[PDB]
RNA sequence: CACGGGAAACAGCAGUGAUAAAAAUUAAGCCAUGAACGAAAGUUUGACUAAGUUAUAUUAAUUAGAGUUGGUAAAUCUCGUGCCAGCCACCGCGGUCAUACGAUUAACCCAAAUUAAUAGAUCCACGGCGUAAAGAGUGUUUAAGAAAAAAAAUCACAAUAGAGUUAAAUUAUAACUAAGCUGUAAAAAGCCCUAGUUAAAAUAAAAUAACCCACGAAAGUGACUCUAAUAAUCCUGACACACGAUAGCUAGGACCCAAACUGGGAUUAGAUACCCCACUAUGCCUAGCCCUAAACCCAAAUAGUUACAUAACAAAACUAUUCGCCAGAGUACUACUCGCAACUGCCUAAAACUCAAAGGACUUGGCGGUGCUUCACAUCCACCUAGAGGAGCCUGUUCUAUAAUCGAUAAACCCCGAUAGACCUUACCAACCCUUGCCAAUUCAGCCUAUAUACCGCCAUCUUCAGCAAACCCUAAAAAGGAACAAUAGUAAGCACAAUCAUAGCACAUAAAAACGUUAGGUCAAGGUGUAGCUUAUGGGUUGGAAAGAAAUGGGCUACAUUUUCUACAUAAGAAUAUCCACCACACGAAAGUUUUUAUGAAACUAAAAACCAAAGGAGGAUUUAGCAGUAAAUCAAGAA
């Protein structure tokens, strides 16, 4: 009955988190590699702009803040 | 399938070819009591072609066999005609 | 976009390299039309006109071929092959008798085409969302919409948030008292700074009431008291806003008891588990996060109706207004993205690939270390008797050995086909020989050669079990089911059981009987056969030769002795009696061997009898067989071949 879609559900679980702590840090790598990619993205997004609105230089007290590595 | 070895043989049928005063031929005729008498060679190979060719229309008359009116598709029975219902107690008939 | 730059342009007509599953003439004319110029005749026009090439499509006839033939779906015979070679669009076909393969033979259907492939046209949902894919964990509002009348009454009292309080129990820690106390199916470890009693704060958790069904939006909320307090004159509404069980995270307190983890102890093949014992994160408070549940009543909100109406099951069927959600199954509470006080997280959520299914509900079976009742009568347990497993021997399997049968081989084989092998039987091996080679006739005989999973025969087995089965009849449909006796849809001849027969009168007992099916149970070696094979041989004869034991085991026989052994004898007798001791060995036990006879027989290898010899055995491990009365046990005699 129903269980046995359970079941499925259930092993597919299982054998996910298994699998996520053999790889935890292989993916805490990955995780962050592209936390390093985004901010960039980010950053250039706006740096874009400057460029693209004819100033040289980054606007008056700009320092641009890290959203995406933020921790503690 | 069931064939039958009964089909085709008279009584005192045989292939030496004796015609017995009882059963090959009738017991009299125009003079009485007919002797023990034997056919020829070739009387004989024509009775016993006519039983052949008994037996070829005997096999042929079960392979013509094969006759349908089909319902829907081939070996649908679907909209088959099974033929008129039974006749009921009362004597009903349809 | 073309100033400028690469660079030197057929996406005009013909043609050509390279590329691609993709192939028209380097063709003639301005004669018609159109165009450009001309005042005009007219000139030019690879536009166009007429051709040329190509089954690309229709038409006409002169042209016959392709595909199919298990089913959907028109249409098949014989071979070959034997899960191989191969085939199929889906279901599928090939494992020795293939209408599915390859090839014939007939047919079918299309037809100058026919099939295959790939793209289309066509194809979801104005259907759904309890169990099937789908109502979000909860509320309010925005945006957007929908609108006759009634639509705030009260807790039968346990929303929430504060602040204060404690009845039962438990624990520290003392006073006595006894050595144990704890703990399981049974124990062990554990603790004796233990246990019972008498005292007693903190912390934690809130018997009964509750057979109540209230309060909150949901989560949730049921010890006591007081304070604050439960939105909206009440329609729907989000990705916005505010909440959201447990567990978890951060900091600080708390710690009676519980308890992941872990360490002991058992259990176990193992036991990282279930059982036992400790002890920790953690449950508790204050503050901050995390935002998940079988967050399920799997049933959206608000007004209605009980009309119409049974897929199934479950909580009976539906309108109207809305929002939310669902397009096969996996893959996938997944990969990438986005956002989040999370950084083994949450949310949103695909495709490649694979399959022809995946799912829900039901129906009879069978099964269940589920529950309940009732039994077992040689029968499971408890019980009684006599044996098997140990010893010798007999005899059957199984293995080794042999040139040298076959068959049976869980219950349902194993002194089995055999109520029976020295030659014969005989099917076996070894040599030799014979080819219409039993018969009335036959390009015919003969085959203990392969199929017991082709079979008939005879049987085993459930089984001393009560069911099997046609003909009907009923069920808001039927896969199937079909009884209640103060009776509710069943009737029915048949075959089973039962009844009668037999065991020389009864009775009981035994014998017999015991269907339908089940086990593709047994047997092509009783005989007979379907299909296949053999034919100067898988056929038929003569002569010899087989059946040895390292063992392992099934069943028997005889013992192991005093309820015995011997002789007499029929059932009151006399003697012997395992230790003396040098017996001049004897007590039981020789069925075994060595010798001699005799029975049979052409042939002793076979049976019996005497003489000798006297061995293992001193009542048998785990485990097992049988018997409910004239039975078990013991004793004796007969027959079949
Ligand atoms: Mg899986
Ligand atoms: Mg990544
Ligand atoms: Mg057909
Ligand atoms: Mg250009
Ligand atoms: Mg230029
Ligand atoms: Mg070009
Ligand atoms: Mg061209
Ligand atoms: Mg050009
Ligand atoms: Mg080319
Ligand atoms: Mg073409
Ligand atoms: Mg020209
Ligand atoms: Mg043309
Ligand atoms: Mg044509
Ligand atoms: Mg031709
Ligand atoms: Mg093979
Ligand atoms: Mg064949
Ligand atoms: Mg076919
Ligand atoms: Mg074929
Ligand atoms: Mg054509
Ligand atoms: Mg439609
Ligand atoms: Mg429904
Ligand atoms: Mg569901
Ligand atoms: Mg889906
Ligand atoms: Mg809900
Ligand atoms: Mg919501
Ligand atoms: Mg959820
Ligand atoms: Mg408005
Ligand atoms: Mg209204
Ligand atoms: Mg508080
Ligand atoms: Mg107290
Ligand atoms: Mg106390
Ligand atoms: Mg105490
Ligand atoms: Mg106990
Ligand atoms: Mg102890
Ligand atoms: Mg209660
Ligand atoms: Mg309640
Ligand atoms: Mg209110
Ligand atoms: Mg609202
Ligand atoms: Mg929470
Ligand atoms: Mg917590
Ligand atoms: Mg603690
Ligand atoms: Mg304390
Ligand atoms: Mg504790
Ligand atoms: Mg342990
Ligand atoms: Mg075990
Ligand atoms: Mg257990
Ligand atoms: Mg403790
Ligand atoms: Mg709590
Ligand atoms: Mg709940
Ligand atoms: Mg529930
Ligand atoms: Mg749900
Ligand atoms: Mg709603
Ligand atoms: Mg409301
Ligand atoms: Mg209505
Ligand atoms: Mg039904
Ligand atoms: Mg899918
Ligand atoms: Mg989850
Ligand atoms: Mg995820
Ligand atoms: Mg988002
Ligand atoms: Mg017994
Ligand atoms: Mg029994
Ligand atoms: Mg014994
Ligand atoms: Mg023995
Ligand atoms: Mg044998
Ligand atoms: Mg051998
Ligand atoms: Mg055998
Ligand atoms: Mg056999
Ligand atoms: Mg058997
Ligand atoms: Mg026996
Ligand atoms: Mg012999
Ligand atoms: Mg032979
Ligand atoms: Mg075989
Ligand atoms: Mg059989
Ligand atoms: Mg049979
Ligand atoms: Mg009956
Ligand atoms: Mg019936
Ligand atoms: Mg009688
Ligand atoms: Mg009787
Ligand atoms: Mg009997
Ligand atoms: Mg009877
Ligand atoms: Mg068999
Ligand atoms: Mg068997
Ligand atoms: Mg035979
Ligand atoms: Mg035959
Ligand atoms: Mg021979
Ligand atoms: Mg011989
Ligand atoms: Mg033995
Ligand atoms: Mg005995
Ligand atoms: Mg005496
Ligand atoms: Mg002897
Ligand atoms: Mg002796
Ligand atoms: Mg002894
Ligand atoms: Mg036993
Ligand atoms: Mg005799």
């Amino acid at each position: 009955k129903n269980i046995l879609k359970i079941r499925r559900r259930k092993m597919n679980h299982h054998k996910y988190r298994k699998l996520v702590k053999r790889t935890r840090f292989l993916r805490r790598k990955v995780r962050e590699g592209r936390l390093r990619q985004k901010q960039v993205k980010f950053e250039r997004d706006l740096k874009r702009i400057w460029q693209k609105a004819g100033l040289k230089e980054a606007p008056a007290g700009w320092q641009t803040p890290k959203i995406y590595l933020k921790n503690q | 399938r069931r064939k039958d070895l009964n089909r085709g043989q008279i009584i005192g049928e045989g292939r030496h070819g004796f015609l017995w005063p009882g059963l090959n031929i009738p017991l009299m005729r125009n003079g009485a009591v007919q002797t023990i008498a034997q056919r020829s060679k070739e009387d004989q190979e024509k009775v016993e072609a006519d039983m052949v060719q008994q037996r070829e229309e005997w096999d042929r008359r079960r392979k013509m066999k094969v006759k349908r009116e089909r319902g829907w598709s081939g070996n649908t029975w679907g909209g088959v005609s099974l033929g008129p219902p039974d006749p009921g107690p009362n004597g009903e008939t349809y």
